[PDB]
């Protein structure tokens, strides 16, 4: 599970 | 400019058109066209910019990062030689990466910042900058890295400055800011605190601002805050 | 060719490096130039080549469907004009795609069909020759279309005659020919009988030929009779 | 559902 930055890829 | 030719707006539907292909060096090559003809870009235009763009260096980053564990993996006692190919080739990507950060790069700085005067797209482009400077700054190992990563710092603070004199704590671009500085704190900066404070404050002021808003703004802010969440839930 | 200046062994190891990193582009290039260098492949050399073109013809042709629907919805009835952006994109991802069709076209006519000897690469080669027919007769519309359909027909016919003479039914080229020329004849040449017919005679033979093969053997073969059997339950 | 060909995309 990586940390989330946006925006996000398809 | 390629599409130097092409009407503006036909550039922009082209940039949606080419986004439902999943066409996104299309989609971004269409949008640098529509930023070129030199007019501000709308609320929706920057979406499909940074949509665009978000996309494909997406794309070059997860390649990157694939070759260069690769890479590290023959860098290990007993490992066998292989020869300069895993090195070369994520040379290549590296530099093909780096010149689409540069790209972005020349856009916000020729000339969307300097005429973005209201807070929500001076605060997207200081974001879109901090963003690009922190890719490069993923791949930088030179001179040079540092002063990448504080042009990264330097371009977030500013954006924060300004979303937090102008805009509800609730604001998407607000909360996607804060997020993505928070990251940069953590895995840039080497900031691990700094990151976790940041998400933590954003999150809790965000949460006490969800009363004022309608049905459709509190999904837009409760899905970004629960990104916040899901970070600090991995860091803690 | 800007791959002439690379080592054969260097770029069949970046092809490698360029699918571990789904870089599909990149590996196509990089097996083009393999193929350029003049010698023939190996098995695995030649799986290379098809799953590197496979992936970049297959982003084409989601994206050639995608923008022909959004076009063919733009010229109904009480549709709402929106000017030659639709068909104008469509036909640049049309050219494109032709361009790669015709490049993989070239690479099996300069040289490698005429230089494989032996069952298992000509059959390889001659299939793939279809495939490409077939991509281009997805988007032909024009005087040419029957000479593409034929084109197809003909190659597919010639690696069946050799498949049926030189290898057992569960060679999986030989049940991966059957396959893509059962579909070639329900959606490319309107014979969707013909279609049905050979999935079920494919299927039956190798059914038969099973207990012949080892548990990997089996693996493999199993696998595309279950595709073959897919097709038949969604056609009949 | 998409009738089958081989290869497939990844
Ligand atoms: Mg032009
Ligand atoms: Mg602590
Ligand atoms: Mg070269
Ligand atoms: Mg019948």
């Amino acid at each position: 599970p990586r940390r989330n930055t946006l925006p996000a890829m398809d | 400019g390629a599409m130097g030719s092409m009407e503006r707006a036909s550039l922009i539907q082209k940039a949606k058109l080419a986004e439902q292909a999943e066409r996104y060096e299309d989609m971004a090559a269409f949008m640098k066209g529509a930023v070129e003809k030199g007019e501000e870009l709308s609320c929706e235009e920057r979406n499909l910019l940074s949509v665009a763009y978000k996309n494909v260096v997406g794309g070059q980053r997860a390649a990157w990062r694939v070759l260069s564990s690769i890479e590290q993996k023959s860098n290990e006692e007993g490992s066998e030689e292989k020869g300069p190919e895993v090195r070369e080739y994520r040379e290549k990507v590296e530099t093909e990466l780096q010149g689409v950060c540069d790209t972005v790069l020349g856009l916000l700085d020729s000339h969307l910042i300097k005429e973005a005067g209201d807070a929500e797209s001076r605060v997207f482009y200081l974001k879109m900058k901090g963003d690009y400077y922190r890719y490069l700054a993923e791949v930088a190992t030179g001179d040079d890295k540092k002063r990448i990563i504080d042009s990264a710092r330097s371009a977030y603070q500013e954006a924060m400055d300004i979303s937090k004199k102008e805009m509800p704590p609730t604001n998407p671009i607000r909360l996607g800011l804060a997020l993505n500085f928070s990251v940069f704190h953590y895995e840039i900066a080497n900031s691990p605190e700094e990151a976790i404070s940041l998400a933590k404050t954003t999150f809790d002021e965000a949460m006490a601002d969800l009363h004022t808003l309608s049905e459709d703004s509190y999904k837009d802010s409760t899905l970004i805050m629960q990104l916040l969440r899901d970070n600090l839930t991995l860091w803690t």
